[PDB]
RNA sequence: CCUGGGCAGGGCGAAGCCAGAGGAAACUCUGGUGGAGGUCCGUAGCGGUCCUGACGUGCAAAUCGGUCGUCCGACCUGGG
RNA sequence: AGAACUUUGAAGGCCGAAGUGGAGAAGGGUUCCAUGUGAACAGCAGUUGAACAUGGGUCAGUCGGUCCUGAGAGAUGGGCGAGCGCCGUUCCGAAGGGACGGGCGAUGGCCUCCGUUGCCCUCGGCCGAUCGAAAGGGAGUCGGGUUCAGAUCCCCGAAUCCGGAGUGGCGGAGAUGGGCGCCGCGAGGCGUCCAGUGCGGUAACGCGACCGAUCCCGGAGAAGCCGGCGGGAGCCCCGGGGAGAGUUCUCUUUUCUUUGUGAAGGGCAGGGCGCCCUGGAAUGGGUUCGCCCCGAGAGAGGGGCCCGUGCCUUGGAAAGCGUCGCGGUUCCGGCGGCGUCCGGUGAGCUCUCGCUGGCCCUUGAAAAUCCGGGGGAGAGGGUGUAAAUCUCGCGCCGGGCCGUACCCAUAUCCGCAGCAGGUCUCCAAGGUGAACAGCCUCUGGCAUGUUGGAACAAUGUAGGUAAGGGAAGUCGGCAAGCCGGAUCCGUAACUUCGGGAUAAGGAUUGGCUCUAAGGGCUGGCAGCCGACUUAGAACUGGUGCGGACCAGGGGAAUCCGA
């Protein structure tokens, strides 16, 4: 399970093909993005809900999106 | 204090095994457990390994020595005789 | 057992007649020695770090604590007070004697300079 | 099982580019780092095996 | 105080069946096995004992996975010599070469005188 | 023979070391530290002394109960 | 139909963590599980069972076999033998069918150029085929859930290893620099020449990668037993908080239960270092429980490496657990809220890591595998354009065969049997206590060991007392009983001077109030915070104090054997 810090590298990794799933999990103090590409789970943790909303707005459309509770 | 008067190192055996045997084991157990002065590094850290093998803690230089002391007097005699017959007329 | 153990911490149920192992089995001699001498051999460091005792007398009291001379921290501190109060008196008296010697050697060298100026 | 200490003396092999390792009986008074000289006209000291 | 058991079908406390114990996320004390400790490669040829520094110390077949930095030191004679041997052997080789030059030119001057 | 496994606590206190006292020297005395032993009481384990105890067409074609010896070892033990 | 035995409830008990518990190796072979029967078998009975009958159940690249050698066993070569054969494991043997490059030749594909095959040259100890361990060596998986019976195998989710990839999947290194001359204000371009098989730190060494063949060197694999000591974990203990349960005759901010973060990756503690630099020390100094160390470089200061099983992060709260409710008959790993905290102490236990020491006429396994280094035959773009290569970051494909149920035993094994016998290991709580001693509880099992009821004769078998005397009994102090723990005193004869020795002999030991001593952390000698031990004093109990359990009779002598 690997952790990404930049939005840029995360987004490039998300468009890097044979990544089939993105989970989105909301929390009390942060929000996390799960990318299940292959051999790994790429977690992006971020605390700003506005940045998360604009990132999910600019998220690529063909990739699957699932919200967790 | 001085805890024993005669037996010295051999007191670990106790009242058994015999007087003269303890008397003759004393004089060579002190020799095999004594630290010796290394002739190479000049420290006093020689220690006996398994029988015949002597080892110094500095410089790791391992010397084949006597079975209970560092040098047999017969062996020192042989080394002096060997150097004498060496420089005797060059063979 | 909590009530009984609080009574133990008071110091009850612990006479002669409710011991069954030896004293060396209950609280061992080697354990007493380890605790006692780690305490006394770090108090000397807490002095030596600051200035309570100099480098030379540190080693003498280190050997004298390794030998069974001092029982505990209090009498160790009482003995360090006595050695420091002795060293201070002896260094004061020696400095006063060196001051007298400096006065006499100063006066002799100045008299030699006076006689040299009377010559030239 | 042997009372003698056993020395591990390494040699250079003059035919193949390779070091060979033999097992001599340790003569009294040798030590790790003393050179052992062996052959016909080898000089005579302790450890020097010679005809 | 939960008593806990081997997970494989071993029983004997061998050197290979060497274990530790952890705590599950599912609130249970489980008994987790342990790979044996791999001692580092020690020094080349007879010097003072002590393992070679800066080497990722593992079991042998682990070394297939490892990259070519964590097996050797950047120096010449990387994962064999303990660098005190290097700074001895360089001086030793150089000084013996110089003594051989001195002995050879001494033979030449002796034959010149003779 | 090889390869593995196993042995609670304690009493006795040698070598080595430290301090103090004495001595001219040799060295001696006193208090600690130290933890050696085919070492002492004793657990598991292994044996089987005594009660010539129980049983004695038995629980059993050699067992049980007390009382016992030894437990760092010339120890005990599985598999090959 | 039938209840002293089946099942449920309640009550009272036992096993009491070296178990009547929870799981395995060898062995057993379906006994495992459900349903049905109770004719025989279970030594009484039975609605029951391990009995009988019907029908189900054992899922693995990462658990083990397979592979390696050990003690050994065994074949060819050889020798012996009337003979099946035996000896023998390097000995009396032409015992390698492999590879590197080169050359000649052939074949085929996109005949670009790759891929085969034949021949030749060069190189290449095999201390010998093969077998031998379900505990030695041996890469790589952990968590949650799931069934009438499975579980590291099924599912969910998260990882990892080994191979393979040829027209070399995709990126990144190798990699793009510098001079000259010209033009251009300049930014840049033109042309020529040249370099470029990586970079940093004084080191110890570091980074994402860092061309390498025959060959050679080395390391790992790879070490005994016992002490000590330090760290880390788990467990136990204490103080405070939060949920639920028990008690409330009187008191009890009370008692009990519960109170979580996998492998893998990154980072930070911590510990260890025989690892470097600066620097010279004796009035000797530094440090351990003990040692030990020092001019072959101590202290001091600054750096470096390894283990990092501890903590944080990613997994991760969506799960799991506790509790409180709400819906669907069921089918839902449903639905929703709340919480899943703080701290501390330790000669404590158990495991592990590391340090150092002791002991030895004991020196305490071999090999498959894998790596590093030394060397440098070779390979490659030759310039404005990029390769030889790659152990770096990603991506694709596959991982074959077999075992996997259950008891593991006072009822599934052996003993002619449901036989106090025998049999190999792991985990092991609270109190008392020195303790895994014996005794009592808690988790977790159990019905008293192939039957029950009534009565309490003899003899028994196991146990316990006895007034006086104390061995008078008897072959014999046989048996039983006395002392027995600890503290404080005191300890002879003899002797190999180590012992004898817990010699012999005394005293004391309870409950309850204290008192004194034994420490840590903070500040420029003072303030906060704590461990369980020792000594002494008073009061007092019907002389009673190791109160049960635990537990040495002693001396005097002789013979023999250390
Ligand atoms: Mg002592
Ligand atoms: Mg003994
Ligand atoms: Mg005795
Ligand atoms: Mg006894
Ligand atoms: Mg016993
Ligand atoms: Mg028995
Ligand atoms: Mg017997
Ligand atoms: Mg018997
Ligand atoms: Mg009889
Ligand atoms: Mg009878
Ligand atoms: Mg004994
Ligand atoms: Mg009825
Ligand atoms: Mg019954
Ligand atoms: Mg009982
Ligand atoms: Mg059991
Ligand atoms: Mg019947
Ligand atoms: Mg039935
Ligand atoms: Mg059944
Ligand atoms: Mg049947
Ligand atoms: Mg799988
Ligand atoms: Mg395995
Ligand atoms: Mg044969
Ligand atoms: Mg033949
Ligand atoms: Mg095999
Ligand atoms: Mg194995
Ligand atoms: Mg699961
Ligand atoms: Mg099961
Ligand atoms: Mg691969
Ligand atoms: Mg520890
Ligand atoms: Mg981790
Ligand atoms: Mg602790
Ligand atoms: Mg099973
Ligand atoms: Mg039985
Ligand atoms: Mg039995
Ligand atoms: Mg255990
Ligand atoms: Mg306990
Ligand atoms: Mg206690
Ligand atoms: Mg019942
Ligand atoms: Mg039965
Ligand atoms: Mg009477
Ligand atoms: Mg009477
Ligand atoms: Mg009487
Ligand atoms: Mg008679
Ligand atoms: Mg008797
Ligand atoms: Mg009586
Ligand atoms: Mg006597
Ligand atoms: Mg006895
Ligand atoms: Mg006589
Ligand atoms: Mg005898
Ligand atoms: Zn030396």
């Amino acid at each position: 399970p690997r952790k990404i810090e930049e939005i840029k590298d995360f987004l490039l990794t998300a468009r890097r093909k044979d990544a089939k799933s993105v989970k989105i999990k909301k929390n009390k103090d942060n929000v996390k993005f799960k990318v299940r590409c292959s051999r790994y789970l790429y977690t992006l943790v971020i605390t700003d809900k506005e940045k998360a909303e604009k990132l999910k707005q600019s998220l690529p459309p063909g990739l699957a999106v699932k919200e967790l509770k | 204090a001085k805890r024993t008067k005669k037996v010295g190192i051999v007191g670990k055996y106790g009242t058994r095994y015999g007087a003269s045997l303890r008397k003759m084991v004393k004089k060579i157990e002190i020799s095999q457990h004594a630290k010796y002065t290394c002739s190479f590094c000049g420290k006093t850290k020689m220690k006996r390994r398994a029988v015949g093998i002597w080892h110094c803690g500095s410089c790791m230089k391992t010397v084949a020595g006597g079975a209970w002391t560092y040098n047999t007097t017969s062996a020192v005699t042989v080394k002096s005789a060997i150097r004498r017959l060496k420089e005797l007329k060059d063979q | 057992c909590r009530k009984n153990t609080l009574a133990r911490r008071k110091g009850r149920h612990m006479g002669i007649g409710k011991r069954k192992g030896t004293a060396n089995a209950r609280m061992p001699e080697k354990v007493t020695w380890m605790r006692r001498m780690r305490i006394l051999r770090r108090l000397l460091r807490r002095y030596r770090e600051s200035k309570k005792i100099d480098r030379h007398m540190y080693h003498s009291l280190y050997l004298k604590v390794k030998g069974n001379v001092f029982k505990n921290k209090r009498i160790l501190m009482e003995h360090i007070h006595k050695l420091k109060a002795d060293k201070a008196r002896k260094k004061l008296l020696a400095d006063q004697a060196e001051a007298r010697r400096s006065k006499t050697k100063e006066a002799r060298k100045r008299r030699e300079e006076r006689l040299q100026a009377k010559k030239e | 099982g042997r009372g003698a200490p056993l020395a591990k003396v390494v040699f250079r092999d003059p035919y193949r580019f390779k070091k060979r390792t033999e097992l001599f009986i340790a003569a009294e008074g040798i030590h790790t780092g003393q050179f052992v000289y062996c052959g016909k006209k080898a000089q005579l000291n302790i450890g020097n095996v010679l005809p | 105080v939960q008593r806990l058991t081997y997970r494989r079908r071993l029983s004997y406390n061998t050197a290979s069946n060497k274990t530790r114990l952890s705590r599950t996320p599912g609130n249970r004390i489980v008994y987790l096995y342990t790979k044996k400790v791999g001692k580092a490669p020690k020094s080349a040829c007879g010097v003072c004992p002590g393992r070679l520094r800066g080497v990722r110390a593992v079991r042998p077949k682990v070394l297939m996975r490892l990259s070519k930095t964590k097996k050797h030191v950047s120096r010449a004679y990387g994962g064999s010599m303990c660098a005190k041997c290097v700074r001895d052997r360089i001086k030793r080789a150089f000084l013996i070469e110089e003594q051989k030059i001195v002995v050879k030119v001494l033979k030449a001057q002796a034959q010149s005188q003779k």
